[PDB]
């Protein structure tokens, strides 16, 4: 299943049926929100962002508990990335892989795996451009 | 204050035999349970008697 | 044989996580109780961070694969 | 005759040449194969039920008549 | 009883 | 190339009915689907069938009693005049009165004898026999 | 099919109330309609021939049903007639359905029979000839018959049974056989579990208890009422319930131990816990107070005072303080000088 | 605080009242649950009946409030049964149809939740709709199921089958 | 003579029941020597009881076809008649009691919202009936009582019951985990005996009227016969 690789891994998180807040859960919907703002502020992805919340607070899901995303919340605030986080991780994997090519002329491996990660910037490049949360006239370097 | 204190206020013990009836167990009838709990009930007291009946054809 | 409509309770429980009539996680959240300053804080079975008493910065636990591995001396439950 | 024959018959049923006779049918291809396979598999369920045992302090015993049930409404 | 009401 | 779910459904019934299963496990579901196999039902192809929801697209689980020769989906879903249903059913069924075509019409989804019985036609969806 | 059926038994119970307030209905014509819808109611040659249809004929047959329909439609019709205009309701103008009440009370519906019993309930107090006579009597045979093979009473048919049941002994001077009466009230004691199907059956109770009819289950059932006088959350049944055991309280013999044991009852019901349930006790109450013996009320006197109070002084429900009060307020002028 | 200020409707029914008072009484009697009990007020009452005779106490709420009303919803349930009894209480918020309707549902089993949803279609084509509860209070719940499911028809005007998985019942 | 009496279209759809009586009308006796009579029940919402003309006895020389039909609200799956008299139930979406007599369910029985796939009658004692429903489950009821009486629920469905003509209290069970399964109604947290030769869906069972063996009809293409002392089949046809 997997593109790029032969890979049919199914390695995933299941989401519990329920939709509701846990019972045990007993912190105010609001002191969740500043606690997202602070992080974010500090310089942490929505993704990272979650997995302090979940791991340390009791935050099994910041939709389920606050009734919203993390992406939402931040964006109500006044914070939003420049560019979509999974294509920001992206480049900032093809910019080290092109950085090591310079120094090693010889790491033909490492350019083949140049085309697959250029290649998939171009498809998910392609798709928020579609959506228009990539604006038209941005191309990639 | 249960009535037995307000009938024992008279003290006078000629009085009190007057009300028969305020002396003795209580009578009130309980209140009817959830009828999934009756019917509940109902069925097991069923079994009972159908048990009953045919081990008559045991022997 | 199984029956696929009313599978047992036993047997779901060996299933995997995904291959169960209604997925649904394995995980769990933990009260684990902070041996320095003797506060609770909640801590994700699977935590993938280092978890640190607020008030102590004392470790609580530490990722590994999977269920993360309490530090020694923090007592806990299951919440 | 034949009354004196089914006496006989029962009477050395656990002999080993009678039980190869008695017990011998002609079942279709697919009912043939699908016993083969059923009983591969119940070797080994009970095997590894077996080695489990081993090691894990309290296992109980189920009876095979008691296995399919579920549960009861009226408790006795 | 089912006799009686027979009757 | 992926198949749609309304053909990996049927396919899976297919494939456990002549295995020999007895009861079917269908993920993806979907109201087409839910109203092909009603329709089935009602003819008798198939037994109880019950949808479970997983807050998901759902799953449905079939139960299959032998009698279930063939279904499947037709592409494209060519317009059908109700006139012209007999010929399509003589040319896409096994005989003449033996199975059924299902047609999505202006009045749902249905077999082609009660869409003639309504006077009411539609493209065609699949054939069950 | 039957949901059909339903639809259709609609759509005729509309017409007939439309003929309640349409005229026809006050002329005699309609007598003889009704009557009119009575009796409307009761191999070489194949060889050679292609024969090109492969699909066979289902047998069905419904010439019964229709039958059963119409009929349930003119005593549907015949029975409002009467009612509402009374001229109608004469032996010599009913003399010529009686042929037609027998035969519909064998019918296999119920429907049909429901109403058959319906109609004879209304025609019980009009007097009739000898051989019109003997349908009451054998109506009365046949209800038993139902409750006969009935599996329980709680049935729109036994129910209806024991209504026509009740008439037949209020009224009719024959009465049937004490065993006969004993079995019935074995039947309906257990599904009275259940009052709310059983309105019907308490009337039926209520004629027994008018006529003072002796028998040993009636004292069981006089048990079982009170506990749904007081349990029982609908209203309709806790009046009913009541007037039933109030009636039986007064007028048949019971053992002393037996008199204080049922007032016993009644005051501990005072403080059940539900207000409603309470609320029909004071009812009970208040009947003891408003009619009774000088000396019955002295024996009871100065208990009947001290329950009242009690919640008068402390209960949750504001009306049942209010109603003890009242309760006390009429029972303090009827005692007398030393209560 | 007077029942009428509880009452968020302008005209209040007989049992609004009661209830009201009832409410007031326990903020009174309440050292410090008064401090949520005050704040929180209701609708609407609807005292609608059960298969079973007894009757069912809808107490419709604004969304905002019904959260805090879930905070407190066990104790203050348990005291209006106590003074109402043989009623059974229940808070539900006055509300796409699917999702309302699902709500109403999650209001219902609350405090309990509903472990699955599954409809059973039989061969003559009648549809059974049933919900799997959780048996987290099974007693409780198992006294009430039919409460629950006549409440959702006279509210959704739907047929619903509750069980509870687990146990036979 | 294996040969047919009759042949009748009695239903649009699929015959779901049919099951052979002797009715007792009420008001008439029917002619049990020169007529046999069936009852049918189909998912086309009817139940039909039928008279059959027969030749068994010569002692007379019609009226030959459908004679009442019944109308119900839902499919019915299973039809089986009370031996003593003539009451007979049937198995639908609720299991319902029909008396002959009566065009409407004279009463009706059901443990809860879950339909019921099969039933089956006692044979001795006769006021006892067992049913199957959907649900796993095994629901044993009692017409003197009129209430459903005790529930089992297995592992798996099963599809058919009956009761050992000679012990009244014992009864078999197809079930379709393969197996059959031989039952104590007093006590039914265990089971007497298991059958498990077959390899695929038992459909079927019934007892010899001896009391003695079984025989179980499966979907693997083969029939088995057991004697009820031992857990394994003498047999396959
Ligand atoms: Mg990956
Ligand atoms: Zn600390």
């Amino acid at each position: 299943g997997r593109m790029h690789s032969a890979g049919k891994g199914i390695s995933s998180s299941a989401i519990p049926y329920s939709r509701n807040a846990p019972a045990w859960f007993k912190l105010s919907s609001e002191s969740v929100i500043e606690q997202i703002v602070k992080y974010a502020r500090k310089g942490l992805t929505p993704s990272q962002i979650g997995v302090l919340l979940r791991d340390a607070h009791g935050v099994t899901q910041a939709r389920v508990i606050t009734g919203n995303k993390i992406m939402r919340i931040l964006k109500s605030n006044g914070l939003a990335p420049e560019i979509p986080e999974d294509l920001y991780y992206l480049i900032k994997k093809a910019v080290s892989v092109r950085k090591h090519l310079e120094r090693n002329r010889k790491d033909k491996d490492a350019k083949f795996r140049l085309i697959l990660i250029e290649s998939r910037i171009h498809r998910l490049a392609r798709y928020y451009r579609t959506v228009a949360v990539l604006p038209p006239n941005w191309k990639y370097e | 204050l249960s009535l037995t204190d307000m009938m024992n206020v008279i003290d006078d013990r000629q009085v009190i035999e007057n009300a028969n009836l305020l002396k003795g167990k209580s009578s009130t009838y309980e209140v009817p349970l959830p009828q999934r709990i009756q019917q509940r009930h109902d069925r097991k007291a069923a079994y009972e008697i159908s048990r009953q009946e045919v081990s008559k054809w045991n022997d | 044989v199984q029956d696929l409509l009313h599978p047992t309770a036993a047997s779901e429980a060996r299933k995997h996580k995904l291959k169960t009539l209604v997925q649904g996680p394995r995980s769990y959240f933990l009260d684990v109780k902070c041996p320095g300053c003797l506060n609770i804080t909640t801590v994700f079975s699977h935590a993938q961070t280092a978890v640190t008493c607020e008030s102590c910065s004392t470790i609580l636990c530490t990722p590994t694969g999977g269920k993360a591995k309490l530090s020694e001396g923090t007592s806990f439950r299951r919440k | 005759k034949l009354e004196y024959d089914e006496k006989l018959k029962e009477r050395f049923r656990h002999m080993p040449e009678i039980k190869r006779i008695s017990r011998h049918r002609h079942v279709p291809q697919v009912i043939k194969k699908a016993q083969e396979i059923k009983n591969i598999e119940l070797s080994s369920i009970k095997r590894r039920e077996a080695n489990e045992r081993r090691t894990r302090k309290d296992m109980p015993y189920i009876s095979e008549r008691k296995k399919q049930i579920v549960g009861t409404v009226h408790k006795y | 009883a089912k006799d009686m009401i027979k009757h | 190339t992926r198949s749609s779910v309304l053909a990996d459904a049927l396919n899976a019934i297919n494939n456990a009915e002549k295995t020999g299963k007895r009861q079917v496990l269908i993920r993806p579901s979907s109201k087409v689907i839910i109203k092909f196999l009603q329709v089935m039902q009602k003819h008798g192809y198939i037994g109880e069938f019950e949808y479970i929801d997983d807050h998901r697209s759902g799953k449905i689980v079939v139960q299959l009693n032998g009698r279930l020769n063939k279904c499947g989906v037709i592409s494209p879903r060519f317009n059908v005049k109700i006139g012209d249903i007999e010929k399509w059913t003589a040319n896409l069924l096994p005989a003449r009165q033996f199975g059924y075509v299902i047609l999505t019409t202006s009045a749902g989804i249905m077999d082609h004898e009660e869409a003639r019985r309504k006077h009411v036609s539609g493209k065609i969806l699949g054939f069950v026999y | 099919n039957l949901r059909n059926q339903n639809k259709l038994s609609e759509l005729l119970r509309r017409y007939l109330l439309g003929l309640n307030h349409n005229s026809d209905s006050e002329s005699e014509s309609i007598l003889k309609f009704c009557h009119q819808l009575f009796q409307e109611s009761e191999e070489k040659e194949d060889f050679f021939l292609v024969n090109l249809e492969s699909k066979s004929y289902t047998i069905n047959s419904n010439s019964l049903l229709l039958n059963s329909t119409l009929q349930k439609f003119a005593l549907d019709l015949l029975r409002n007639v009467i009612t509402r205009h009374r001229s109608f309701l004469t032996v010599s103008h009913l003399e010529g359905f009686i042929p037609f009440l027998r035969d519909s009370l064998l019918s296999e519906n119920e429907g049909v029979v429901i109403s058959t019993l319906r109609i004879l309930i209304t025609l019980i107090r009009l007097d009739f000839s000898d051989e019109s006579s003997e349908i009451f009597k054998n109506c009365a045979r046949k209800v038993l018959n139902i409750i006969k093979v009935s599996p329980s009473t709680s049935s729109e048919l036994c129910q209806m049974g024991l209504k026509f049941l009740s008439a037949f002994i209020r009224h009719t001077d024959s009465t049937l056989k004490d065993t006969a009466l004993s079995y019935v009230l074995g039947r309906v004691l257990p599904d009275l579990n259940e009052p709310s199907r059983q309105g019907l059956a308490f009337n039926f109770l209520k004629a027994l208890v008018s006529k003072h009819i002796m028998l040993p289950e009636l004292y069981d059932i006089a048990d079982t009422t009170r506990e749904i006088m007081v349990t029982n959350h609908s209203k309709e049944i806790r009046d009913v319930s009541r007037s039933v055991y109030y009636q039986f309280l007064m007028e048949y013999d019971q053992s002393k131990g037996r008199l204080e044991k049922q007032f016993k009852f009644m005051v501990d019901n005072l403080q059940y816990p539900t207000e409603s349930g309470r609320q029909s006790v004071m009812e009970l109450i208040n009947l003891i107070i408003t009619k009774a013996n000088p000396a019955l009320l002295s024996k009871l006197s100065s208990s009947f005072f001290l329950a009242l109070v009690n919640v008068s002084f402390n209960d949750d429900a504001p009306r049942c303080r209010e109603m003890a009060s009242v309760l006390i307020s009429t029972m303090l002028p009827k005692l007398e000088n030393k209560d | 605080s007077a029942p009428q200020a509880k009452i968020l409707s302008q005209a209040p029914t007989e049992l609004e009242l009661q209830v009201a008072q009832a409410f007031v009484e326990l903020e009174n009697s309440s050292p410090e649950l008064k401090a949520e009990l005050r704040p929180l007020q209701f609708k609407s009452i609807r005292e609608i009946d059960v298969a079973g005779g007894k009757k069912a106490l809808a107490i419709f709420v604004p969304v905002p409030s019904l959260a805090g009303f879930h905070k407190v919803q066990t104790k203050l349930t348990r005291e209006l049964e106590k003074k109402f009894q043989d009623r059974h209480v229940i808070f539900l918020a006055e509300r796409t149809l699917t999702a309302v309707h699902d709500k109403i549902l999650e209001d219902l089993v609350f405090p309990t939740e509903i472990v699955g949803k599954r409809v059973r279609y039989l061969v003559g084509g009648n549809k059974i709709q049933k919900v799997l509860l959780d048996s987290k209070d099974v007693q409780q719940i198992d006294y009430k199921l039919e409460s629950f499911q006549a409440v959702y028809n006279k509210l959704t005007g739907k047929q619903i089958v509750f069980e509870i998985p687990s146990e036979t019942h | 003579t294996r040969e047919e009496f009759v042949s009748f279209k009695a239903h649009y759809g699929l015959v779901t029941g049919l099951c052979v009586t002797q009715p007792r009308f009420h008001d008439k006796k029917p002619d049990l020597k020169s007529q046999n009579f069936m009852l049918s029940c189909s998912d086309d919402k009817t139940v039909k009881l039928w008279s059959i003309n027969v030749d068994d006895y010569s002692n007379k020389n019609n009226e030959e076809g459908l004679i009442r039909t019944f109308d119900g609200e839902s499919a019915f799956q299973g039809i089986d008649s009370h031996r003593e008299n003539s009451t007979f139930a049937t198995g639908g979406a609720k299991i319902h009691l029909w008396d002959v007599n009566r065009l409407k369910p004279v009463s009706d029985l059901s443990w809860g919202a879950d339909n019921i796939t099969s039933l089956k009658f006692n044979q001795n004692e006769t006021d006892i009936l067992a049913s199957t429903g959907s649900d796993n489950s095994i629901v044993l009821y009692d017409l003197r009582t009129n209430s459903p009486t005790q529930k089992i629920v297995q592992t798996m469905r099963t599809n058919a019951i009956c009761w050992n003509p000679m012990e009244a209290f014992n009864f078999v069970t197809a079930n379709e985990d393969h197996n059959a399964y031989y039952y104590d109604m007093r006590n039914l947290s265990r089971s007497l005996n298991v059958f498990k030769d077959h390899v695929s869906a038992v459909m079927d069972v019934d007892f010899s009227p001896t009391g003695d063996e079984i025989v179980t009809g499966s979907y693997d293409k083969s029939i088995r016969i057991y004697k009820t002392n031992h857990g394994h089949s003498r047999e396959i046809y």
